[PDB]
């Protein structure tokens, strides 16, 4: 597995509201800080990282673990502060938190029957 | 904590 | 994807000899300390690590991260040296370094043509 | 099949413009209203419907219809007046009108040859 | 999906045994009672159904829903007075209750060993 | 693969007439006796078995063998005397032992070419 | 694809009421009269034919033709009257002929909704 | 299953040499004569059957049969006499006549080891 | 193949950033230009075509090009000037091109370790 | 999909007889008429076409269109003019014109019944 | 199924420890003991069946349960006592008990972080 | 395994244009040269082999090399000199040499834009 | 098909006891003796041979052998005196021969009933 | 007409 | 409360 | 015999 | 009436 | 027109 | 160039 | 009697 | 050197 | 009670 | 003449 | 470095 810009590698994520906070964690071991990059753009958080391929004259036994290009998008809901977002990568875990900011008087849709 | 699937 | 004992989920896995040292990594991420353990039986390695499941009252709304047991077991050649194998844990990687003892004029097949 | 929040069941869907209103309706049978619920978060309507577990003690000779929880979302266009959605549930089916508001002067973009 | 009298569609099932009476539920939203059609004939039961095509003139967005015909053919037992079956359409779910008449000194068989 | 009355496990059966018995095999390893029960309606018979989920406090180090509800009913046809049906379970295989009843004057139907 | 009693090899079929008869027809290309063995049995038919397998010795440079033998059951509904079937085998299909005696005052089973 | 002129039907073929013939068969049940053509074109053979679609206003029961255009080219070697082909179609069984022509003098490869 | 509105047939995509413009290409080839809308709403492109079904009286010999409606929606992020897209039809390649429109002081987010 | 001579990329095809003309026509888009080749050679006409590989040094976000070497063979009937073979390629459709020579009375063989 | 010496049939195996002993299970049912064999070799137990195939004159109407050659093979660690291997068969389960003999002072590897 | 005359194995194959000869080679270890045919007819070369089946008497071990007959066809065009075909056959490769013979003039077929 | 180190391509293996040998033959064409390399430690023989890649200036008309890095390790059983291992190498079948050396007194293990 | 799929 | 699967 | 499949 | 397939 | 498929 | 895959 | 797969 | 595929 | 897998 | 599969 | 697959 290589991924790349077009067709980047995905890694598994977690994702769960706490209370006044919406967390997010991504399974992203071994990738050196220089490569994470959060961007930010409105509602939406994409997550980019890279793992570089191994050298080309290394003879490998095995080489099961996914290198290059990963990347993930998130779609937020409005009542998300994105400008807010908490980033930090622990023990081969990116973890995201995001304050959640309740719009006033919020609708509730009624269904009839 | 709204997010799309 | 949740392991058990019996049907453990499994790690990828590199692997590459290192001049006099072969080194195995495994994508861990996430584990707490308490639970990997590495077993040395003569020639076999035995990895275990354990992830918790989610708290069953706490609604998830991703959940894709793997959990449970992992477990993967390598079966090394006669010149590793097992006993003294290296194991350290960083960034959600467990590296394991065994040495490689060659013994002494080793056996060259020739094949007739 | 047992839906949960982070793996929802998922409900087939009909959906078409009728001249000024925009409907869509779900296949959402045996579902007691208490459980239904329609989110609407600026462009994006979300539906969340239960349909409870059969009692553990209960043996069933046949269990095939789709338990716990289902939800889909749907991202509306910027032309549809969402804080307008009217919703009923009759015969297993969830009903969604949303009001089509055009904008004026609307963007027609020429190709060129 | 567009069910036909010779392939058609399926709807799920749940069945089960409640003290002396057996009952069985399909799942069959948006189904107007004109369509609905249940055959006894011996021991089996018959049920069919059928949604009407959408409007060939009719642009769908999303048309996911099956439609067509309906049909599933249920083979019950001795002790099932199908004679007195009961059906009710609700909420999009056809509910079947057929007595149980359990015949006089039934038969336990007895294994050797 | 775990067996429940509504997805009850299969078992493999062999059947064959042998001259003025139709015998049917199954192969049911590690049944208890107190779990095996044959039933008969009219024409069908009904073999069910349960084999114990394992203790949930025992770490298997493989559990591949089927448990649960094991369930396989044979529509038999008018010619068997399934009133006289014997049956013996050993060496984990059931076998059922059923009086071939041949009608007299039998139907022999003729083929127009 | 060689058929066998166990494992028959299968014909497809078409099926459908002309009136006051049932009609039914198979292809069954290339068998011989003495193989085709029609046998009812209450409500039930039974179509079993032969195609022999090709001579050993015979170096075939295609063969996708199945052979071996056919066999296929149909369950009829009490209306037919099993005993009064015609059958005819011409062009390679075998067509069956069943007369519907209808009973009278049939039940008409009531939806309550 | 309806095939068209530009997917076509296929049908199982056999094909044998018989000495100083080539023999093909074909399995095509249930064909009018009027359909059945055999265009041949210097060393191709190519069969095309038909057989009618259903009446759409008849309600099938079951309706497994292939129908519509059936279709197969055989790319015959130069040594076959296809000018005088012999075709015969008896129980359904298309089968075909090719005389074998050997050429005076044939080429045969050495291979050097 | 033949897309629908409700599933609409898919083309492929080249997507990528070209300093100051992101550029899009399609692969639609034989497309009449009297087919081809481009509708943008927000930050969300939709390109829709068709190609016409062949005259159901042509007899084809192959029909592998797909047909009926295409349509591929693109969700663009903010700094894409919408308002502003080009788009191009040439040799079967639909092109679009939109200016990239950054906004000042952008959002970086830092990662704690 | 990247095409290679030894396993090319293929491209969709229609075909069809226009009374005199024998017409086919390839999805091709986006090819140099530098690259488009057609060879003839006897009864067979090979189209070959390359797009090329997208810069490696070109981040693309998508890159879904086929690139590299496209090649079909057609095999024509003996009645196909292949020398007055007429090529066009517009609209990213490279069409084929082949004028059709039917030979003087030509073979019609009678089936035997 | 059937199982030869080069693809023998498998047996599904439950492995567990149980204090001082290990235990594994198989399901072997309708096995002679004429047939069983269990090999000890250094570490390895390798387990073999058979289960003879049916009499070729005998016509089964069903023949689901699999014949032939049955093998497994065990790589046990060093701490098995594997000569003092204890072997039983009852009811269709072919049970082994390993004792387990713990060597001294065994390696605990530690993990460096 | 076990290719027949009428489904053979297929062997690989690489082939090439070596200025002004065509090259093909197939992997066919352990092939007894008696077995070997490679007939020429016209443009098609037809390359056959055989191995034999293992004894029947023999019990193997393992047994995944493909056995039986082997067969391909090659349908060269019409600048290959068939008749001046070389075969070689060494270290289980089966080598075709055929040398190219252009025709004068060929034709160059120019695409209008 | 390209194997490298880390995914080696497989060869397949027959295996068998010939008296007091044990034979292992592998389909390994078109190798070069410089590549092949028979390692043994221990009970494990592994065998490793390359192919070299084509030429990328080459264009390949078909290129269907495989190619790269072939590596299969057997684990042998203690009775096989590995130090006499004879290896040789015809007709691209690589044919191991490991004397077979039964240990005195061997373990028979003996099953209760 | 009945028959049992 | 028997049914035939 | 007659055994249903 | 637009809506993201 | 004939073709091969 | 954002875009949403 | 040869024959083109 | 042609080759049919 | 080491099994290898 | 052990082996392992 | 040997490691058995
Ligand atoms: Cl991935
Ligand atoms: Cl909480
Ligand atoms: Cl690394
Ligand atoms: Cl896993
Ligand atoms: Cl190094
Ligand atoms: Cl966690
Ligand atoms: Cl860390
Ligand atoms: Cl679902
Ligand atoms: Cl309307
Ligand atoms: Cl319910
Ligand atoms: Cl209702
Ligand atoms: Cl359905
Ligand atoms: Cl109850
Ligand atoms: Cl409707
Ligand atoms: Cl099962
Ligand atoms: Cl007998
Ligand atoms: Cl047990
Ligand atoms: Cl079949
Ligand atoms: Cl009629
Ligand atoms: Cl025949
Ligand atoms: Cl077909
Ligand atoms: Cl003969
Ligand atoms: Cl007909
Ligand atoms: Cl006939
Ligand atoms: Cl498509
Ligand atoms: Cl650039
Ligand atoms: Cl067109
Ligand atoms: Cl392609
Ligand atoms: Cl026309
Ligand atoms: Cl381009
Ligand atoms: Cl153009
Ligand atoms: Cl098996
Ligand atoms: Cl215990
Ligand atoms: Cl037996
Ligand atoms: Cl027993
Ligand atoms: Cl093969
Ligand atoms: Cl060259
Ligand atoms: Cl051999
Ligand atoms: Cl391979
Ligand atoms: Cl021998
Ligand atoms: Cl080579
Ligand atoms: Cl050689
Ligand atoms: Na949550
Ligand atoms: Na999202
Ligand atoms: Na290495
Ligand atoms: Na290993
Ligand atoms: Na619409
Ligand atoms: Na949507
Ligand atoms: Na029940
Ligand atoms: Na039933
Ligand atoms: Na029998
Ligand atoms: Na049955
Ligand atoms: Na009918
Ligand atoms: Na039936
Ligand atoms: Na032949
Ligand atoms: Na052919
Ligand atoms: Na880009
Ligand atoms: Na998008
Ligand atoms: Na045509
Ligand atoms: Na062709
Ligand atoms: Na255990
Ligand atoms: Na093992
Ligand atoms: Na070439
Ligand atoms: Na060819
Ligand atoms: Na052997
Ligand atoms: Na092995």
């Amino acid at each position: 597995v290589l991924g790349t810009s077009a067709r980047p590698a995905v890694m598994p994520m977690d994702a769960w509201r706490e209370g006044d906070k919406f967390v997010v964690e991504f399974d992203l071991p071994g990738i050196d800080a220089d490569s994470l990059d959060i961007d930010i753009e409105r509602n939406v958080v994409t997550v980019r990282a890279e793992r570089p391929a191994v050298d080309p004259n290394r003879e490998m036994l095995a080489s099961e673990r996914p290198r290059g290009v990963f990347s993930r998008q998130l779609v937020l809901g409005e009542n998300l502060d994105t400008a807010r977002i908490a980033a930090s990568y622990t023990e081969g875990v990116l973890k995201l938190q995001i304050p959640v900011a309740e719009k006033a008087k919020p609708r509730k849709i009624s269904i009839t029957r | 904590g709204r997010l799309l699937p």
